[PDB]
């Protein structure tokens, strides 16, 4: 049962699918905060490396932004397929595509590689942020390679996700969600700091990567 | 005295070829216990008889391991009906199950029967060889393989996990590993092949008679209208 | 593993799936004969029916392929027939593509580059007969090529085919104006070689000439016989 | 008589002896995973109610979407593994929004659960699908032929028209008590009590207007999803009634 | 390719052609030789085999094509457009050339990915 | 489908698919073994039958008519971990097991054990209830009494507890098996309607229910969702 | 070695001793099928079959077993019904084709390598299996009366007198009597043929028979009095 | 223990000649309701007992109407139920529009039957399980077909497909010399039929919801009777 | 059936599996060797026969691509064989029809280890159980001689030999060969060589020798037009080969 996508278990779930999830939670870790009109993104990030020729949040769009883990070379094709989405329905149609929709075909196109034997399911976990056009709802989505997809308040994808989606669950309220940028990024950062590149999109395609996050670290070990 | 271990391999042909030696010579051999299924899938059947072994009139059912005896040959002879319920339960098998009993009835020698799948390190030298015979007498190369062998060591399959723990009861002296390179698929006659071989290497069998058990092996019946 | 159930390499670095074919084309237990004349060639082939109930008139091994060129099949028919219907098509089609006759050899080059394919595709097994195309070629004159399954073709000055292939080529290599000749003189070799008397049941006959290819008849292979037996 | 491995169960084209085809047995075993939908069909309007099963406290449970409109007349509870529904219910909603272009008129639930059925029977000979559905859905519409109607639409490609039905985990308990409370004469509200106590005893935790939310069919109103207040109102009376 | 959008029409950017502007309606007039000498191969190939199924029986056709779909559909090379070794063979065109071999015929939809997709129609 | 691939060839079928006890496959020491927790407060004299059964045929115990209530469960633990507990159920005289067999998480190694302390704790009336792959037709069986032809044979748990009935210690005690044909691994197999129909209206003779009110709430429980019907509801005109 | 365990599970491979097993099954389905027999006669030829009666319920007339591929050609097989039928239909097209074509009823060695090939034609690939039905087929042509035999390995030939089924060695036996004893006119072969059915043997007997002299060339059954006829005889 | 190797697919032959994944879904009828259908030398009559899946659902609808003249019965897997259903009926009205004949009952049984055998015959499909009542009436006049996943369609003058099916045909062989005389009494006819479905019968009894009727002839085209229009038969 | 999973596939040590194997079988085959002149290239080999009764002319190991190149292989003939015939034909399609001249042997060599290569990389098809020596003249490369492997990987070589005998051959071309050596004394060099390696017999009818050196005008078939000059592969005959082997 475990060596096809077409079989399942007598249980009732495709192991298959499932061990793609595992190869998400090896990938590097990624971050996303809802706050009451900003999302924030953090990643996870040797010697020789060529540090200015490397960003985890890729912006699929002026207005929306993707984060992910997994299998890094899955992801630079996955958002490529969205890019051309994006301009595609701004061509076929006037207005931007909606974040909901964005996440939508691109977990269709997870599922829809799942739909045949001879084809590996894309290893990559999505972590769609963006706001609605001439809106200013933040919106955050979460892709799987199962091909479902979810709005999440805040979630946290890949190596030490568990520990990071329990602090986040005890610190962020659905009822007292954080007001400030400052708040988000400093629970962003808090988030991050218990196992730095923050991301930060507010509406009106204004989106900014922090640069100097130490006041944050140094104000967030303080305390 | 000998004892002959039927392996779980693949095809079933140690434990075939069993079914073809003891109902072959049913009028020798005999029931002589049942031996613990603590370690084995637990299994519970009727009595198979020649095309019946056992001699107790009030017996009804058959155990998932037994073991039989024959007077005329002072020989016994395992019948495992299951495999094991996990690889690393062999070690208990052996050292729980197999070991008091050669040293129960002081056992000279066991005879291990086993099958190796081609498809399944790479040990397999002169593969045009069908048969092989390991022996040790009181990958690893501590089994003397004949020539006309098809392999001359052991490699990760089961025979390391059994000769190590018999290796580290009196009465035994010695220890044969015969096997069969097979495939899967209807090996009724390449297990009656197999045990040919071995009692080439006995009265020997004349006529080999199948358990009635087999002809169900294939279904029930073969009454409808497509032929 | 896999090598054995389909054409690709064992560790050995054979294909045991096109070497078995080979011993598919003794099967049939049938052995060929075919001998070059001055002007014209034959090829002699045995017709161990065995059964009486079996009509011997449809039991031919040999094809008249073109106008030119028959060919003769060592193994299984079911797998001869396929294959004649191959060379009965390529023929007709490299005249009308190229204007003139198929010859011998080309066609043996087809033939066995079509063999190829199975050796090498997993998902086609090799036909596993032996096919050996006699004709005259209006070039090189009289000419045998064999083709086998492993995709080889050779061009022969005489051949034997079969289980007992050896003891016949053995007979030709030490004796190494009208195709009756050639025809007694090909079966008092396989008589000689096989060492068994032959009559018109046992024995079918293909003969190549410059006009034709045609196999004789069952009275026709009797005088022949008769001829013999005037030694 | 040997034990052996048996492999009629791997394959979804394989029969094993007495005919049973288990791939498709098992994909009944994936709407067990599936959080609970509950329907039941009466006078006055169908109604629908599902458990949202919150994986995490930061989820977004306002935006679980277990029930989706196909037309303004019907509407579908779907159990099991979501991705695979979205492949059904945009045919659906297609087939539907087809038949009014083509016949001006509302199509038939009845109609319309054949054409579903007709996808996840897509598996074999209408194939487009390597394996059979892991969803089974609970179709809830009213058409103006066989009046306030449930249908239930199994991966297997069959479907029933059932008074009352629950799907998903903790199927089993709700049937039971469904076959012990269920009538003729139970109005709308009473059902939808009804709904969200049979809820109540499968769902695993606390029953809140957060994790259930409720649905109905009327022909004045059509298919319409309770908002929060309401759930919360009748949560609360229900509570009160026991 | 049709828009993901809206699935009526076709999706400009993604079909790199130029633009919108060679829409559907106006690849109507066309090169008289155009139609008849892009399937003229189709057309001698299906002729072909009617010869075959008149003579020799519909048998010879099956396995024909039966041999051709199996070498087409096992063989995927994403970066090379040139017909199979063993494709050749069978149509017996290893020893002819045509202008289609001679002249054989971007940054969005050009990519290995399409072609799988398209292979496996997933 | 024009063709198979050449891949797609199966493991040999000698071995199971069993669920591995340890990842160490390469363990060369005596495994740990299995124990079995048997709550000793169980008054078992109280109880004159035992009902051994697995809980496929659960719907068979209707909690409705029964008036079946908990006494307890026993626990069992593996460490390398893995620990399993059991309810046990009891209705009048009668004492009733159900173990939630499964091939997938549970190991038949648990159910051996089980099976042993299970007759080593009783050794009154014995009632196992079982299935088999293996059996063309039910079968009703006794110590002294066999209807299994030489072909066919059971396995899994109630052979597990059918050998302790006739082989080991405390063998020789009477008990009334009756096993219904099925089919699917261990866990999840599947009755016909035929066989529950002839399933309900036989237990029902030794248990000794009203038939047709047992059989009523019996047909309820089996059809309207269990694990046993599965598909067959629908799956079949 | 009647298994070749290994090299039986799939089609189009060949065994170690060149042997394809697959093929070699289906042979042992055609032996558990009625027997089947069929007689040439210097002017036509006879079939027989052993039709094994199932029930009542079955519609007599309608119940036939020896199928007419063509007017002039007549077919009787044993094995797998679903194949047998299979294979007939698509003899049956091949024959209507010629005729369409030619103008001409198809030759019965033209239509037998027509079958030939489709035959051998499922032993080349692994995604279909071998027919398992060998057919006995013949009929009358200008060149005479043809029987022909076709096996699931595809090879066929033409026979005096042919033989299938379960009840296949002890028919062929006394059938090669009757081609030593008489080396037939059609109207002999019936009675022959009814008696060899017996003596291979609840089962009810099919006869039929197509001659240039008694049929003018064209396939017809054995009923009424000839068939009581050729009882008595058996 | 030797049958688990060959029946992985419909392609591979047992070393004994079955073919055993074609078997089993001749063996899955066997799931399915028990179905009767009897026909007199004028009117054909089909009896279904429908199942429901729980109290709580409808009845499972089991005969079908391809067209005013002729209709079918159901008994197996629902799905494929469905696919030969309808593939049956969009071959009653192609014929109609380019032809304007009515698609006689026995080629109605018959290109169904090539349906049938070719998945047999390839790997990836398998055999249907379901198995087929045709029942209709054309200007030969009563037909009754039963056609099984084999590819083996057989006229029959009773016959019953089903779990317990059995019974059912005991009755109708021990009937047969009656109910083919009920010749012009629909009525009759029906009752024959209702009664011999009964004795396949093991606790469920007759009622006005499970059981469905059907009745076709020379004065009756294609009704089916469910319902309240059953309880006067019961 | 969409698909066909590569029947070529990396081992936990990776190697890859087939391509080794096929390796081995250009081993198991007969051998044959090249020899990189000053002034041209020789290739040699054996023919192995089933029966003295073949006709040797037919077993023509070595062969034409383009009238300045030609190829050698040890191994399975039907692969070198088919190679041939799409490396003929690629030479006409990819180059000669667009440029109007025959390729160099470097890009002709590329372009049949890249239909090597691809079926490497496939479900269908094992890779080619062949390895050629493909020797040719360029205008401006000169005088090279090329062997290609199953697994599409080619090297220039001064001189070198595959088959049974490779090692030892190529042994014995490390002893006897320089920058200096004539095409007359490669040529000594390659019979030689090929004498230690053949098993049995050795004489022309047995070996057959092909050189890519001088023009051959004689071989063109016309006269005229200057420009257009002959050949350069030659197919040394049987009677040449004996003539050599005396002295």
């Amino acid at each position: 049962y475990d060596r096809a996508l077409s079989i399942f278990s007598p249980d009732g779930h495709i192991f298959q699918v499932e061990y793609a999830l595992e190869a998400v939670k090896r990938g590097t870790c990624a971050v996303g905060v809802k706050g009451k009109n900003c999302v924030v993104l953090g990643c996870e990030r040797l010697k020789l490396q060529d540090t200015r020729i490397t960003s985890k949040v890729s912006k699929i769009d002026s207005h929306v932004v993707l984060s992910f883990s997994g299998l890094n070379a899955d992801s630079r094709i996955l958002i490529e397929k969205a890019r051309v989405e994006a301009q595609s329905h701004r061509l076929t149609l006037e207005d931007p595509v909606t974040v909901e929709y964005l996440t939508r075909y691109v977990a269709g196109v997870q599922q829809r590689y799942t739909q045949s034997g001879g084809v590996r399911p894309f290893g990559v976990s999505t972590l769609i942020a963006g706001f609605d056009p001439r809106d200013d709802e933040p919106k955050l989505y979460q892709t799987e390679p199962s091909g479902i997809y979810s709005s999440w308040s805040a979630q946290t994808i890949g190596r030490n996700s568990k520990t990071v989606r329990e602090f986040l669950e005890k610190n962020y309220d659905r009822k007292e969600p954080p007001a400030t940028v400052e708040e988000c990024v400093k629970l962003t950062v808090r988030s991050l700091l218990e196992v730095i590149e923050i991301t930060v999109v507010k509406p009106d395609s204004d989106i900014v990567a922090l640069s100097s996050e130490e006041i944050n670290q140094y104000v967030t070990q303080i305390e | 005295s000998c004892l002959v271990l039927p392996l779980v391999s693949v095809g079933n042909i140690p434990q075939l070829s069993i079914d073809w030696l003891l109902n072959s010579q049913a009028n020798e051999w005999e029931y002589l216990e049942a031996l613990d299924s603590k370690y084995l899938v637990e299994f519970v059947g009727p009595l198979d008889r020649p095309e019946s072994l056992y001699k107790d009139a009030d017996m009804k059912y058959s155990s998932a391991l037994e073991v039989f005896y024959n007077k005329k040959r002072g020989l016994f002879a395992i019948q495992q009906r299951t495999p094991l319920v996990s690889v690393n339960y062999l070690n208990n098998f052996i050292v729980e199950i197999i070991l008091p009993f050669l040293s129960k009835y002081n056992i000279s020698e066991i005879c291990i029967w086993d099958s190796l799948y081609a498809m399944e390190n790479g040990v397999i030298v002169r593969p045009q060889e069908v048969y092989s015979l390991g022996e040790f007498y009181f990958v690893n190369n501590w089994l003397h393989f004949t020539p006309t062998s098809f392999q001359d060591k052991i490699s990760v399959d089961q025979p390391i996990f059994k000769i190590l723990f018999q290796i580290l009861p009196k009465a035994l002296r010695s220890i044969k590993y015969c096997s069969c390179l097979a495939n899967e698929g209807d090996n009724s006659l390449d297990s009656q092949q197999f045990l040919q071989w071995i009692i080439s290497q006995a009265p020997p069998i004349v006529k080999f008679v199948r358990p009635i058990s087999w002809q169900g092996a294939y279904g029930m019946a073969d009454a409808r209208d497509k032929f | 593993g896999y090598d054995r159930h389909i054409t690709i390499f064992s560790p050995e670095g054979r294909l045991y799936q096109v070497e078995y074919a080979f011993k598919a084309t003794n099967q049939t237990n049938i052995n060929s004969l075919a001998v070059r004349g001055k002007d014209c060639t034959v090829v002699i082939s045995q017709k161990k029916v065995p059964d009486k109930l079996l009509d011997p008139t449809t039991v031919s091994y040999i094809f008249c392929i073109s106008r030119t060129i028959g060919m003769v099949v060592n193994g299984p028919i079911p797998d001869a027939r396929n294959a004649a219907l191959r060379a009965k098509a390529e023929a007709a089609e490299f005249r009308y593509k190229y204007g003139y006759d198929m010859p011998c050899d080309v066609l043996a080059k087809r033939m066995a580059n079509l063999s190829q394919i199975y050796t090498q595709r997993a998902y086609m097994r090799p036909l596993g007969v032996i096919l050996t195309f006699v004709s005259v070629d209006e070039e090189l004159g009289p000419s045998i090529y064999k083709t086998d399954p492993a995709g080889y073709y050779v061009g022969y000055k005489a051949t034997a085919t079969g289980p007992k292939q050896q003891e016949i080529t053995t007979n030709l290599e030490n004796h190494f104006e009208s195709w009756e000749k050639v025809v007694e003189f090909a079966i008092t070799h396989m008589i000689d070689a096989l060492g068994t008397e032959f009559s018109k049941n046992d024995l079918e006959v293909g003969v190549a000439t410059k006009d034709k290819f045609f196999t004789l008849s069952a009275e026709n292979i009797e005088e022949r016989l008769v001829a013999i037996a005037e030694q | 008589m040997f034990l052996t491995r048996s492999e009629y169960d791997r394959g979804v084209s394989t029969f094993s002896p007495e005919g049973r085809l288990f791939q498709v047995e098992y994909s009944l075993e994936a709407i067990k995973l599936g959080s609970t939908a509950i329907g039941i069909a009466t006078k006055e309007g169908v109604v629908l109610g599902v458990e949202k099963r919150a994986t995490s406290p930061l989820l977004e449970s306002d935006s679980i979407e277990k029930i989706v409109e196909i037309d303004r007349h019907i509407g579908c509870a779907m159990s099991g593994l979501t991705a695979d529904a979205r492949s059904m219910i945009e045919h659906a909603r297609t087939a539907a929004v087809t038949h009014n272009l083509y016949y001006d008129e509302d199509i038939n639930v009845e109609s319309l659960t054949q054409s579903v059925c007709d996808l996840a029977l897509r598996f074999g000979e209408g194939r487009l699908m390597s394996r059979p559905f892991g969803v089974a859905l609970l179709i809830a519409g009213h058409d103006a032929d066989d009046g306030y109607q449930l249908f239930h639409a199994e991966p297997s490609g069959t479907f029933y028209r059932y008074n009352a039905k629950a799907i998903g985990s903790g199927s089993e308990g709700a049937q039971a008590e469904l076959l012990n409370e269920w009538h003729s004469s139970l109005t709308l509200k009473e059902a939808e009590l009804l709904v969200l106590k049979i809820l109540k005893q499968v769902m695993e935790e606390k029953l809140d207007e957060n994790n259930a939310q409720l649905s109905c069919i009327t022909k004045q109103d059509g298919f319409k999803i309770y908002d929060n207040e309401k759930t919360a109102e009748l949560i609360k009376e229900l509570k009160e009634k026991e | 390719v049709l828009s993901s959008a809206v699935p009526s029409l076709p999706d400009t950017l993604r079909q790199q052609e130029g633009g919108a502007v060679p829409l559907s309606t106006q690849l109507n007039d066309r090169h008289p030789l155009e139609s008849t000498l892009k399937n003229w191969e189709t057309t001698q190939r299906q002729r072909q085999m009617e010869q075959y199924r008149q003579i020799f029986g519909i048998a010879e056709p099956m396995k024909r094509t039966m041999e051709m779909e199996i070498v087409n559909r096992t063989d995927f090379n994403p970066l090379s457009t040139n017909g199979s070794i063993h494709r050749d063979i069978l149509l017996n065109k290893e020893c002819s050339i045509d202008w289609e071999d001679v002249y054989p015929g971007t940054m969005v939809g050009d990519d290995v990915h399409s072609k799988i997709e398209k292979q496996l129609g997933i | 489908m024009l063709f198979k691939q050449w891949n797609d060839l199966p493991e040999p079928k000698h071995l199971l698919d069993l669920p591995e006890i340890s990842k160490n496959l390469q363990s060369l020491e005596v495994c740990p073994v299995p124990k079995v927790e048997f709550p000793q407060d169980l008054d078992v004299p109280q109880y004159s039958t035992a009902v051994i059964t697995t809980k496929i045929m659960n719907p068979l115990f209707p909690k409705n008519l029964l008036q079946l209530t908990s006494i307890g469960e026993i626990k069992t633990t593996l460490t390398v971990v893995y620990g399993f507990s059991f309810p046990i159920y009891s209705f009048g005289k009668t004492l009733l097991f159900s173990m939630e067999e499964n091939f997938i998480s549970i190991s038949p190694i648990f159910g051996n054990m089980i099976s042993r302390s299970i007759i080593s704790q009783l050794a009154p009336d014995i009632i196992v209830i079982g299935t088999s792959d293996k059996i063309a037709s039910m079968k009703v069986m006794t110590e002294n009494e066999c209807t299994l032809q030489p072909p066919e044979f059971i396995t899994g748990f109630i052979g597990s507890v059918l050998t302790q009935l006739i082989v080991g210690p405390s063998k020789g005690l009477k008990f009334k098996c009756l096993v219904a044909p099925s089919e699917g691994p261990n866990g999840f197999e599947k009755l016909s309607l035929s066989d529950m129909g002839s399933l309900v209206d036989l237990c029902g003779q030794w248990l000794g229910f009203e038939p047709s009110r047992y059989s009523e709430e019996c047909y309820r429980l089996w059809r309207c969702d269990s694990a046993a019907i599965g598909a067959q509801s629908g799956l079949y005109i | 070695t009647s298994i070749g365990t290994g090299y039986d599970l799939s089609n189009s491979v060949f065994s170690p001793d060149g042997r394809n097993f697959q093929v070699e099954y289906a042979v042992k389905a055609v032996e558990n099928g009625t027997t089947s027999i069929g007689i040439k006669c210097n002017d036509g030829v006879v079939f027989a079959v052993e039709k094994l009666i199932t029930s009542k319920l079955l519609v007599p007339q309608k119940n036939v077993k020896i199928q007419v591929v063509d007017r002039h050609i007549g077919c009787v097989y044993s094995g797998l019904i679903p194949d047998g039928r299979h294979l007939v239909n698509r003899g049956r097209e091949e024959a209507a084709s010629f005729k369409k074509l030619y103008k001409t009823p198809i030759p019965i060695p033209a239509f037998a390598d027509r079958l030939g090939q489709y035959v051998q034609a499922h032993t080349l690939y692994n995604s279909v299996r071998p027919f398992g039905v060998s057919t006995i087929f013949g009929g009358v042509d200008k060149n005479g009366a043809h029987l022909y035999m076709l096996e699931p390995s595809g090879s066929y030939w033409g026979y005096k007198g042919a033989a299938t089924g379960k009840g296949r060695q002890s028919a062929k036996a006394e059938l090669e009597k009757l081609v030593d004893h008489h080396p037939l006119s059609a109207r002999e072969a019936v009675k022959q043929a009814a008696k060899i059915i017996y003596l291979a043997h609840d089962f009810e007997l099919e006869i039929s028979w197509c001659s240039l002299s008694e049929t003018n060339g064209l396939h017809k059954f054995v009923k009424g009095d000839l068939l009581q006829e050729a009882i008595d005889f058996a | 223990m030797f049958r688990n190797n060959y029946d992985g697919d419909t392609v591979t032959f047992s070393p004994t000649g079955r073919l055993f994944q074609v078997e089993y879904a001749l063996e899955a009828i066997k799931q399915g309701s028990v179905t009767v259908g009897l026909r007199s030398n004028t009117h054909a009559v089909l009896v279904a007992l429908k199942r429901n899946a729980d109290e709580l659902s409808s009845y499972q609808k089991k005969i079908i109407k391809c067209d005013e003249h002729m209709g079918l019965s159901l008994a197996g897997l629902a799905p494929d139920a469905r696919v030969l259903s309808n593939y049956l009926r969009q071959q009653c009205n192609y014929s109609s529009l380019v032809f304007n004949r009515k698609l006689a009952v026995e080629r109605a049984g018959h290109l169904l039957c090539d349906k049938a055998q070719k998945n047999t015959q390839s790997y990836g499909g398998r055999p249907y399980g379901v198995g087929l009542l045709i029942i209709g009436y054309d200007k030969s006049g009563a037909h009754l077909l039963e056609f099984q996943p084999s590819g083996n369609v057989t006229e029959l003058y009773g016959t019953a497909i089903g779990a317990r099916s059995q019974g059912a045909k005991t009755y109708l062989e021990r009937t047969l010399d009656t109910f083919i005389k009920i010749d012009g009494n629909p009525d009759e006819l029906i009752k024959a039929g209702v009664e011999a479905i009964s004795q396949s019968l093991r606790d469920e009894s007759l009622t006005v919801d499970n059981l469905s009727i059907a009745i076709v002839g020379k004065d009756t085209p294609f009704t089916i009777y469910d319902g309240e229009a059953v309880a006067k038969y019961i | 059936d969409r698909y066909s999973f590569s029947l070529t596939t990396f081992s936990p040590s990776g190697k890859l599996g087939q391509i080794d194997y096929a390796l081995t079988a250009v081993k198991q085959g007969v051998t044959s060797l090249g020899i990189k002149a000053t002034n041209g290239v020789v290739i040699a080999t054996e023919k192995k026969s089933s029966s003295p009764l073949a006709m040797s002319e037919t077993l023509s190991k070595v062969s034409l691509l383009t009238p300045d190149i030609g190829a050698v292989y040890s191994g399975m003939g039907p692969d070198y064989r088919v190679l041939v015939d799409k490396s003929r034909k690629v030479a006409h399609t990819s180059y000669k029809r667009i440029y109007g001249e025959y390729p160099p042997t470097k890009l002709l060599v590329s372009e049949v280890a890249k239909i090597m290569q691809e079926a490497t990389q496939s479900g269908g098809v094992r890779p080619f159980g062949v390895s050629l020596l493909i020797a040719g003249h360029d205008e401006f490369n000169g005088f090279s001689l090329y062997q290609v492997d199953p697994s599409g990987s080619y090297f220039p070589w001064k001189a070198t030999a595959i088959g049974k005998g490779s090692v030892a051959a190529k042994t014995f071309l490390e002893k006897r060969w320089n920058d200096e050596l004539e095409l007359e004394d490669a040529i000594h060099i390659a019979l030689l060589t090929l004498k230690e390696s053949v098993e049995g017999e050795f004489n022309g009818d047995t070996i057959e020798l092909a050189i890519i050196g001088d023009e051959n005008p004689d071989l063109l078939g016309y006269t005229g037009i200057p420009t257009d000059k002959g050949p350069r592969f030659r197919k040394l005959t049987s009677q040449e080969i004996n003539d050599r082997l005396e002295a």
